[PDB]
């Protein structure tokens, strides 16, 4: 609890900063950035699985810092580079690293994006179903529509390139027409866009998702209603209780653990 | 038809030998069983006629040895498997007709020996058929469980469990005293009148299909079929005495088994009489099955799909049974699948309007009772059946020349019995030249298939909506047999 | 609860309450409540009156509120109710509780479950519930409209005039757009023009929609077709900077309109998908026009084209007619503008082309305007050659289409003539073309009984097998496709 | 290629100039293609739809006779809104007034009860 | 009715819009809501024609008690074509058609007993015709 509400803490306090800064925000910022990267190798070091629940935050706030001075760039590229490549032996954070979202195409980014495609590619290479269950698995982490950014696009070369699959997917989606995978990525597709909606760079995100459905057009889905991916997990803990009172009693529970991780203090 | 008598260098029956041997050993998985069933046509008082017959059974027992001499191991666990199936089949197990709990299989029995059969397939799956000749990768019979369900009826079905390659069960319905080649004739015909309907773009975007079983005849008296796992019959939903719908939601009507006296009680009285009966029991009896998908689908949206397709499925089955002339459609003939709530169509021996000739006669195409179309919502036929109808409709007129040679090639099979007979009829409703009529019956189905129905031409529309009025008459359904519940 | 509960839902339809976030909070309530089972045993059905709630103000309610699904269920409860009420008081089909409700609490079930149904977007559903306003000129137009009706949609747009104004010309101009009738529709936009000043939005945005579509260029928050035609007259300019940020701020205006929506029914999707493609599809295009032009890059287009409407072989005719029109008005810019390469000539047979599959896909649908227009377009670029063409061929299946049978057996046999004088088994080409012409000339005499068996069998059916075997122009796939074809028709 | 005169083409313009109906079924088989013939066979059986669908579509037909022919057409299937609106946009796009558009005009003017419209012809 | 004989559809449109325009919708039907349903089922829309017709009869029945002599020419023509119209789309059971509309329409042409005209005349013969076809 302590871990987890530090490093929220801590991302809460970077997301929000004057966009002019002056001595005592960069020192305040400087400071914050020590502090997080001091708590994440402590945390790393003594608890191999620690970070498997906050990474993709932690990665998401840190990857629109390296567009900013050379001095908060160095702690936020050291910290990156301690996450990631420093870690790729590391058994138990190889399984989330990756499932994160790919870095934006930068120079300073070429060996963070290098190590993070291996990472993802050393099973063997992708087929356009693959990568689409990719993105849709991607997706349940962060609800930040920025930080997927880059991977709407990832998304968009393949569906140009992959057209040819697109026949044997709906072909093999053609029995079960409820749980296809095109319509489950447009459905997707959609509530990202109305995330974004009321956001910084919202117009980004909307002409990514409007290349992406243009991508795939008018096809025809064999549905009539559109259904919303739904947490098996959460499903699966209300099972467990047969009480009215405790299942009750799990749903409250889940909702105020759910809102501790809020700016808000009260 | 296999033979003997007119083999020869240019002869029917060593050509019709060759090929089926060719495709025998190019499909193995698909021909086998078919074959052995006409070598095993009299195995079952082995393990306890004309000259045809004997023809056909030297020639399958030739097709057997060629396919044997360069597979035996398969063919003769295969022949192990159906000499199992058969012994089990002949069980009596008329002692556990009360027991519904699971009753364990007699050590006795071989098919509880066999155990990993990596060269037999499962009888029951559906193979695909691929241009390449080596077959791979298919789920093959591991082993059987030590317990059988027993099925209501006349004479008792035992239900197996058959354990795969890939270690999942699969339920099977084995049956004996009875022959299961018509319904994999008509289950033939289902499976070509779906891929009509597959490759029609009005009737591939409504997914308009029926539902289909495989059947393995293993005898002449004997075979095994796929058991339709996750359905319920119509009428045990509806009717059923101790928690029926009729019972549950209407507590202040007639009782089922008042309307089935009452309607019995009517059988030797004027028609007159009978109509009024039917209307007094209808006014008394209301439909409750829009509380099917109700009840199980709490969510609006799947409610509505599952309502969508429960609809599309009476309509493309009740076209093409019309088309086919199918009959008893009694509600222990017609399944629901609980979780995608589309009808199956079971017991397909009735067809081709043979049930007209019945001592109570069938006036109705298809079955539409009150409950049928209480299930499709509040506007009824109007809609989304009258839609479906006609589209199913349209393609069977399409492709009138197609259905009307794969009709030709099923009525003039020898080994088809789809004719009536008096036995049969009495069978049937019991209570406490054939070439001319070949002919006839394909007459009438060109008929059917071209939209002439009393000697005037009718579109697709009109049709429909003869069918539809023929179908929903209280009139013709007043006439008939009870065991058919009319009222349901 | 029930009276208080019943008070709200009545506030929200007496038109007082509202704000949608209220009305969306209390049916959830209702929804929450409706799957709990009650302490009396009992069914679903009597699960679903925890509270006394009259389940017909609340379906329009969820109706408003865009749950059109729980609209349709709420609707079907309330109705199964009032019929028990009536059974048990006593102790009628849908316009009869209508017309009850009506009196009642003043909603018509009957005209609640036409707008349900018309939210959900289901074809077949819409003929359901009928009996309501049938006479009613908008309901008559909706249908005309549903089944592509467009004669009569026309003639019922000109005739009444109680519909307002908007409306009654957006129609028009849809109908007269959905016929061809370019010039018509042109003149009466000029018309319409002259005799009004003031301008609509979409009024504008419909004349925006036809300057593009027949390519004039003269014509000129922004709306969909005047980013396209802005983005086509930039493209013609060779202004590629502007040109990508329209086509930007349309895809960023699609996305953002799609979002504001309920996203309920697959159905609310595929217009804004149509589009998307569209704009992806002249982006794409955009590139190609900025550098040089080779062969090779528009055979890769074109077959990317292909591929994508392969993709869309199950879509509706609405869905797929104006990315072939974009595609056409591409084509013909392309081929219009600066082109002194002499290599022209591969635009103009991928414009035939895709010419002949639009003509095709307008066949497929039951339209016979549009294939008409296509076969204009293709003579205005080609001619007749000794060397016959599949257009030509595509011409005479579209007069056969129109149950024009002499125009199109004299097409098929001036053009079966032609190919006897000019091939002797000397082109590959020619050689599908003569066996198709053969072949579909064969069975359109046998269909229409205009020639006797012998001189079918004879002159067409087994020539076209003649031609397509004995020509031994073997090692391909169209070639097998039509020896299999002519096979079969000889076989039949 | 011998006189100069195609004996097809003087046995269609006989058998117009009689007004047999039958007859013009007869000698089809010239100039079935041409845009002119196809558009007096579906004036000839009441194709309007076809014969305004084909108006529209040519272009190489004189200005003329085209105008009068989709007129024709617009007034045999109704339309008289869009058949005003379209004689308001024509009379826009030009200001040369021949006799023949002026007689339609007039013809549209007191069929429509457009009283505000206004050697003298039939309809004037 | 001179446009229908000619196979067209548009102007009978316009005239029964052009009758809207000056008349309305009275307890006492008149003729040319019949010629409207007639017109209807010229364009090949069976539906709408049976329900304008079948909405005429329930007026007609509610309204006239044979004490209207002019309604009666009206009430038995709208019985006798809904009837016809009902057999030919196969719609209805032949039990309904003619306990509902056929016999309906011979016993208003003549049990209303409003002899001594010609039209009543015609109208009884083509009753008679369409219950003996
Ligand atoms: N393919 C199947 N899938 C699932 N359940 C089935 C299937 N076939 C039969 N049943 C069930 O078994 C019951 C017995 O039906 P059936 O096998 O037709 O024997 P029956 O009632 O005696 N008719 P029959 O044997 O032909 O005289 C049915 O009512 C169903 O409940
Ligand atoms: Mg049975």
């Amino acid at each position: 609890f302590v871990l987890r509400d530090v490093i929220y803490t801590l991302i809460h306090y970077i997301n929000q900063r004057p966009s002019c800064i002056m001595d005592v925000s960069l020192r305040s910022f400087s400071l914050c950035c020590d502090l997080l990267s001091q708590v994440c190798q402590t945390a790393v070091t003594y608890c191999k699985d620690a970070l498997e629940n906050h990474l993709h935050v932690i990665v998401g706030t840190l990857i629109p810092l390296v567009y900013e001075q050379v001095e908060v760039q160095k702690q936020v590229l050291d910290l990156l580079k301690y996450l990631v490549i420093d870690n790729k032996d590391n058994e138990n954070l190889y399984i989330t690293i990756k499932l994160l979202d790919p870095f934006p195409d930068h120079v300073v980014f070429k060996d963070l994006r290098i190590t993070q495609q291996k990472i993802k590619y050393s099973r063997g290479p992708f087929s356009l179903l693959e990568e689409i269950n990719h993105f849709l698995s991607v997706s349940v982490y962060d609800a930040l529509p920025l930080t997927r950014l880059e991977g709407l696009k990832d998304l968009r070369r393949q569906l140009e390139l992959h057209k040819d699959q697109m026949v044997d997917i709906m072909r093999a989606s053609q029995d079960n027409p409820q749980d296809g995978i095109m319509v489950k990525l447009v459905v997707n597709l959609l509530q990202l866009s109305k995330m974004a909606i009321n956001h910084t760079g919202e117009k980004e995100v909307l002409e990514a998702v409007g290349s992406c459905l243009g991508e795939v057009g008018p096809i025809d889905f064999s549905t009539i209603a559109i259904q919303h991916s739904k947490d098996a997990s959460y499903t699966k803990a209300l099972k467990l209780f047969e009480d009215k009172e405790l299942q009750w009693t799990f749903i409250m529970l889940t909702y105020l653990n759910n809102t501790l991780v809020e700016d808000c203090v009260k | 038809r296999m033979g003997t008598k007119m083999m020869g260098g240019l002869g029917f029956h060593e050509v019709l030998n060759n090929l089926i041997s060719r495709i025998s050993m190019d499909h193995p998985h698909h021909t086998l069983f078919i074959i052995l069933a006409l070598a095993n046509a009299n195995r079952d008082e082995f393990l306890t006629s004309s000259q045809l017959d004997e023809d056909r059974t030297e020639a399958a027992n030739r097709i057997i040895c060629t396919i044997r001499s360069r597979r035996p191991q398969m063919v003769r666990s295969v022949e192990a498997l159906c000499d199992a199936y058969i012994i089990l089949a002949n069980l009596d197990a008329t002692q556990w007709k009360t027991q519904r709990k699971g009753i364990n299989i007699p050590a006795d029995q071989p098919i509880t020996k066999l155990k990993n059969l990596e060269d037999v397939v499962v009888p029951t799956m559906e193979i695909k058929v691929d241009h390449t000749g080596e077959y791979g990768n298919l789920v093959t019979i591991q082993s059987f469980k030590a317990e059988f369900r027993l099925a209501g009826g006349v004479n008792l079905p035992k239900i197996i469990d058959c354990v795969g390659s890939d270690g999942k069960e699969r339920r099977q319905l084995v049956k004996g005293r009875d022959d299961l080649r018509q319904d994999a004739v008509m289950q033939q015909v289902f499976q070509m009148c779906n891929t009509l309907l597959q490759r029609n773009t009005e009737t591939r975007k409504r997914k308009l299909t029926i539902c289909t079983y495989k059947v393995v005849p293993l005898s002449q008296r004997s075979g095994v079929l796929e058991w339709c796992t996750g359905t319920v019959p119509i009428g045990e939903f509806l009717v059923n005495n101790e928690d029926g719908a009729h019972k549950r939601y209407r507590p202040n009507d007639f009782s089922a088994f008042q309307c089935q006296k009452k309607m019995m009680e009517v059988q030797k009285k004027s028609f007159e009489e009978k109509y009024e009966v039917f209307m007094d029991v209808c006014q008394n009896f209301q439909p409750v099955f829009r509380y099917f998908c109700m009840e199980k689908f709490l969510d609006p949206a799947i409610w509505f799909e599952k309502r969508l397709a429960y609809t599309r499925s009476v309509a493309t089955s009740s076209i093409v049974g019309y088309i086919l002339g199918l009959g008893d459609r009694h509600v222990q003939n017609i399944l629901i699948n609980e979780q995608s709530a589309e009808l199956v169509h079971i017991d397909l021996g009735v067809a081709f309007e043979q049930g007209k000739i019945l001592p109570t006669p069938e006036t109705v195409p298809f079955r539409l009772t009150r409950d049928i179309v209480d299930g499709m919502g509040i506007t009824g036929v109007e809609g989304v059946f009258r839609r479906c109808c006609e589209k199913t409709m349209e393609v069977m007129r399409n492709s009138q020349e197609t259905l009307l040679t794969i009709v030709e090639v099923l009525l003039y099979d020898p080994l088809f019995d789809w004719t009536m007979n008096p036995l049969k009829a009495l069978y049937l409703q019991q209570r406490p030249s054939f070439n001319k009529v070949a002919e006839r019956v394909l007459m009438r189905l060109q008929e059917k298939l071209k939209g002439v129905e009393e000697g005037t031409v009718l579109s697709v529309g009109g049709q429909v909506n003869l069918l539809i009025q023929q179908a929903i008459d209280p009139k013709n359904l007043s006439r008939l047999f009870p065991g058919w519940k009319a009222w349901v | 609860l029930s009276t208080h509960v019943q008070g709200f839902f009545t506030s929200c339809l007496r038109h007082c309450c509202l704000d949608k976030k209220s009305q969306r909070t209390m049916l959830a309530v209702v929804d929450y409540m409706r799957r709990q089972k009650r302490p009396s045993s009992g069914t679903i059905f009597n699960d679903a009156f925890w509270l006394d709630l009259n389940y017909l103000e609340v379906a329009k309610v969820a109706q408003s509120c865009a749950a059109h699904f729980t609209a349709l269920l709420y609707a079907e409860i309330y109705a199964d109710k009032k019929s028990m009420d009536d059974q048990e008081k006593r102790s009628t089909t849908i316009s009869s509780l209508s017309e009850k409700s009506k009196e009642e609490t003043g909603i018509s079930l009957q005209d609640l479950l036409l707008e349900i149904y018309r939210s959900i977007g289901e074809p077949d559903s819409l003929y359901g519930c009928g009996g309501g306003k049938m006479l009613q000129p908008i309901t008559r137009l909706r249908t005309y409209e549903h089944e592509a009706m467009w004669g009569k949609a026309l003639v019922t747009y000109d005739l009444e005039t109680a519909i307002p104004s908007s409306t009654r010309q957006a129609g028009i101009i849809q109908a007269l757009q959905n016929l061809g009738l370019c010039h018509i529709l042109s003149v009466y936009l000029k018309g319409l023009d002259y005799e009004n000043k003031d301008w609509c939005p979409e009024l504008e945005e419909l004349h925006y929609q036809a300057a593009w579509r027949n390519m004039q260029w003269d014509h000129c928050g922004t709306s969909y077709h005047e980013s396209l035609y802005n983005a086509l007259q930039s493209l013609r300019d060779r202004e590629f900077s502007t040109f990508y940020e329209s086509l930007k701020y349309a895809r960023v205006k699609e996305v953002e309109e799609m979002c504001k929506r309920s996203l309920e029914s697959v159905y609310s999707l595929y217009p804004t998908l149509s589009r998307l493609q569209a704009i992806g599809e002249l982006e794409s295009i955009g590139e190609l026009f900025s550098r040089s032009v080779t062969h090779r890059q528009l055979s890769e287009v074109y077959i990317k084209w292909q591929k994508h409407s392969q993709l869309l072989k199950d879509s509706d005719f609405s869905f797929q007619e104006p990315i072939m029109a974009l595609r056409t008005v591409i084509l013909e810019i392309l081929m219009e503008k600066e082109m002194d390469n002499s290599q022209r000539e591969c635009i103009k047979d991928i414009l035939t082309k895709h010419l002949v599959e639009l003509s095709i896909l307008a066949r497929t649908f039951k339209n016979t305007q549009l294939p008409e227009r296509a076969i204009f377009q293709i003579k205005q670029y080609n001619s007749v050659s000794c060397g016959v063409s599949e257009w030509q061929l595509e011409e005479a299946q579209v007069f056969w289409a129109k149950k024009e049978q002499s125009l199109a057996l004299s097409i098929l046999k001036q053009m079966i003539k032609k190919l006897d004088a000019s091939c002797a088994a000397n082109n590959p080409s020619l050689k599908l073309t003569y066996t198709e012409c053969l072949r579909v000339c064969g069975n359109w005499l046998a269909e229409t009984c205009l020639e006797n068996p012998a001189v079918i069998m004879q002159t067409y059916l087994e020539k076209a097998v003649e031609v397509a075997g004995n020509y031994d122009g073997e090692s391909s796939d169209e070639l097998r496709n039509g020896k299999m074809k002519a096979f079969l028709s000889l076989a039949r």
